[PDB]
Formats: structure tokens, sequence, C-alpha cells
């Protein structure tokens, strides 16, 4: 019979919305685990706003976004599909620092869930920037020049402990990018 | 001049706002001018490189790695320089910059600190000077004492420095510090996937001849295996690769063969000891029986040996046993 209007507070004021939301309803404790649980599980909250809040540089926010990234699972899943799942839970902000903070933990979670896919956790990170750049480039008609496969492979040369990734992996990633656009 | 100095300071203070393709060129230009200055002997350019490195700690991580791909190269060039004072200044400032770096909160599984500390390994493996290596060890150990708790994913190259400093004192100090680290932060070392590097460093101390060798012989297998209640197989691999490759460690390999007395992969490296003193090793190999699939290849190994006369005299006895 209440709490329905509590969601709308976060949609414009993130810190105010959270600091008002905790005292009633869900979230028994201010610990990052519970707030991440509610943030992923509950809809009707702005994806861009939660992306901005989780990507914030505050230590508590960064712990909460650790919890949120860990809560999703990418074990025994393709890198492209894992990235799509990662981006399908929130809308990433436009700040370079926030994207970096998100995508670092994305790569770390993918490695700790799907080991032996890449030699070091730096490789999924670099591949994640490369694939997001290719997604932005391919599905945008704002540029007449077209991004091809050979140029993409050349751009992704020696990104796995200065050793080239398998060509078929990149071909599959390119085909998945061409299939559809990663959308919020 | 007030305005000129303000402008020259703001040029470097504005480095954090440059784009990637621009900051890379800035780094390369500063590297080139710094090398030009060092070759002729001021270090103002080096000081500015250090200041830029301080200003770019907060930069996006992959852009920072690309920047370090040239800054660390310049630091390697400076470390190999023949001027003791300049190398000491560069290493001291790299120590300070590393203490600043470690607070970056690197996630486990990454390799940023490992790549950032690479210049120390390069200086250790590419400098011919006892005092330079001693300074590198001293700064690394000051790092251990000061910001050891934050060392995450940076232990790989930072034991690489120790295991490269296993050659001549330098070795005494290096072994003492490795022993302290192993006996104080073993959980941390194994947590960040540095177990293999720790084992390699210890077995490189052991493999090194010319007292400390005996101490690390007793501190590599005996005191380690008791602590963990690829940890075991990746332990026995370096034991093989260094113990049997003087006579004291050679035999101690054979007397440690029997301590433990998965099997397929362990057998794959079991050929190498066989294919001198290896007679005792082969006797221990048969004693290892303390299983059917082993018999497909153990007789093959036994017959492979048939110096030759005594080898076959051992062959007959071992086949009988």
């Amino acid at each position: 019979t209440a709490m329905t209007n509590a969601i709308k507070v976060f949609n414009f004021k993130p810190k105010h919305g959270i600091k008002l939301l905790i005292k009633e309803g869900f979230i028994p404790s201010d610990k990052p685990e519970d707030i991440a649980r509610f943030l992923l599980r509950e809809e009707r909250l702005d994806k861009a706003q939660i992306g901005e809040y989780l990507g914030e540089g505050d230590q508590k926010n960064v712990d909460i976004m650790h919890a949120f990234v860990d809560m999703m699972d990418f074990s025994k899943k393709r890198f492209v599909d894992a990235l799509r799942e990662f981006l399908q839970a929130f809308r990433l902000p436009g700040e370079a620092q926030k994207i970096d903070r998100f995508m670092l933990k994305f790569a770390h979670r993918y490695v700790t869930g799907n080991p032996n896919a890449f030699a070091n956790a730096d490789t999924p990170y670099v591949l994640a920037y490369s694939v997001i750049m290719l997604n932005t480039d391919l599905h945008s008609s704002k540029v007449v020049k077209r991004m091809s496969k050979a140029e993409f492979i050349k751009n992704n040369r020696g990104i796995n402990d200065n050793a080239d990734l398998p060509d078929e992996y990149l071909i599959g990633i390119y085909d998945d990018i061409a299939s559809n656009e990663i959308v919020l | 001049s007030d305005e000129v100095i303000k402008s020259v300071d703001r040029i470097f203070t504005n480095t954090a706002n440059l784009s990637r393709d621009a900051i890379i060129h800035f780094a390369r230009a500063l590297t080139e001018v710094s090398w030009d200055e060092i070759k002729v002997p001021r270090t103002y350019s080096l000081q500015k490189i250090v200041e830029i490195s301080y200003y770019n700690m907060t930069r996006v991580r992959f852009e920072w790695s690309h920047i370090w791909d040239v800054l660390g190269e310049h630091f390697n060039r400076v470390g190999c320089h023949a001027n003791t004072a300049i190398v000491f200044f560069a290493l001291d400032s790299l120590r300070q910059l590393s203490m600043r770096f470690m607070e970056i909160e690197e996630l486990a599984g990454f390799k940023f600190q490992k790549d950032f500390l690479k210049p120390f390994e390069h200086v250790m493996s590419n400098s011919s000077n006892v005092t330079v290596k001693d300074m590198v060890l001293r700064c690394l150990i000051q790092m251990i004492q000061a910001r050891g708790e934050n060392i995450r994913s940076g232990w790989r190259t930072m034991f690489g420095v120790f295991t490269v400093a296993a050659r001549e004192s330098i070795v005494n100090l290096a072994y003492e510090n490795v022993t302290q680290v192993y006996k104080t932060r073993f959980g941390v070392v194994i947590s960040q996937g540095a177990f293999t590097d720790l084992i390699v460093c210890l077995t490189e101390f052991s493999k090194n001849m010319r007292l400390q060798a005996m101490e690390t012989l007793k501190s590599v297998i005996p005191t380690m295996l008791k602590t963990p209640e690829s940890v075991e197989e990746g332990f026995w691999f370096p034991v093989l690769f260094a113990f049997h490759d003087r006579s004291n460690a050679l035999n101690y390999f054979f007397e440690t063969l029997l301590r433990y007395g998965f099997w397929d992969i362990l057998w794959r490296q079991q050929l190498y000891p066989i294919f001198t003193t290896m007679i005792q090793a082969l006797r221990n190999m048969i004693t290892l029986f303390t299983e059917y699939m082993l018999d497909r290849f153990l007789e093959l190994l036994a017959l492979c040996i048939c110096i030759a006369r005594i080898g076959s005299n051992c062959l007959q006895q071992l086949i009988l046993q």
C-alpha cells in the first residue's frame, strides 16, 4: 500500500533516492550486496541513472558495483553474449572514467567466471573496448567510410600478452556485431 | 619570469586532459628529449616525466598502459646508463612513483602493476653494476615494507627481479627478503597467482651454486609443502627443472622423489630425469609403487637404458625388483 512512489526518487536524484529508499521496504542492510540485489532485481528504475550511480567514483558506490557485476554470471558463455548480458542490465554513462570502471570489473568477472578463455584479464578488457567501438561504428551511418574485418583484426593485433588472438574468434565477434546492435 | 614559468608548468599540468593519440606523442617527445639530455648531464626532463606519470595515475587504464609502453622503455634506457647518479635518481623516483601507483586498487587477475614494475626487472637483467642492483633491491624492499598490503597482481615481475638477482652481496639480501615475504605473506602470494613465480625464485636460489643454496634447498620443498594443508604439480615441475639441472642439490632431488610416495601429466615430465647418479632416481622410481596403466610404459623406460655395463647391471636388478 506504499513504496510505489519511492522508486521515482532515484530516477532523478540517485543519492537522495537511495538514502530515502533504504529505511523502508526492501534493503534490510546498507551493505553493497543487498542494494545490488534490489538494483538488479527491481525494474522501473532508469537504466542511465543506475549506470551513472554505479559508475560513480565513491568507494561505497564502487563496492556496490562490484556486487552488481559479480551478481551476474558469464560462466561457460561466449564473450560477445556475456558482454550483451552485461550491457542489458544497465545503460553505461558517457564518461570515460565510468565506462572504464564498469568495463574493468566486467572483464574481471568474465575471467573469474570463464577462465582459460584468454591468457590474462587484460585481454577481455581490451577486446571489450574493441568490440564496443566496433558496435558503435558498424551500426551507425554517420560516417561514409566503412569498417571492415581486416582493419579490425589489424587493430586487435597482439592484445593477448602481445600475442594475436585466434582469427576465428574475431570473425565470430564481427559476425555477432553485424547480426544486431547492442542496445539498452 | 612569472608568466613564462607559469605557462611551462601549466603545459605539464594540462597533460591529464590530452587525448590518447596526443598524449602518446607527448610521451615520445619527452622521452626523446630526455634521452638527448642524458646522453650529453641534466635530469630536468626526467623530473617532468615523473611529474606527468604522477598526473596520469587517474587516466583511463588502457591509455595509461599505452603511455607506459614508452615511459617504461625510456626508464629501461635510463637504468642501463653508465652514470651511477642518474640511474640512482631514476630508480628512487620510480620507487616513489610505484608507491603512488599501488593505491590504484587493481582488480585481481589483471597485469597492470606487473607491467608497471617491469623497468626494475629490465634494470636487474640488463645492468652491470653491483651497487645499481643493490639500489633496485633496496627500493623494492622499501616498497614491500611500506605498501606491501596493496601489492595486487604485481608480484609476478617483483619476484622476477629477485630470481634475476639470484646471480652474483646481492643474493644474500634477495634471499633474506624472499624468505621474509614467503614466511609473512604466503596467503597473499598464492592469492594473486604468484605461487609459480615464488617457486621459480626459490628454486633459482637453490639451483645457484656457490650455504644460501642449502638454506633455500631446505626452504623450497620441506617448509613449503607443509603449508598448503597446479599447486602440487606446478611445484614438482621446477623441482625437476632445477634440482637435477652441484651434487648436493642433484641428490636431494632423488631423496625428495620419495616424499610423496594427474598421474598421466606427471609422467610426461617423468621421462626427462631418465632420458651418473640417476641410478638412485630410477631405483626410487620403481620404489614409487608403494596402477596398471603405469606398467604400459615403466618397462619401456626400464629397457630404454640398455656406463652401459653398469647400466644393464642396474637394469636386471631393477626389473627383478
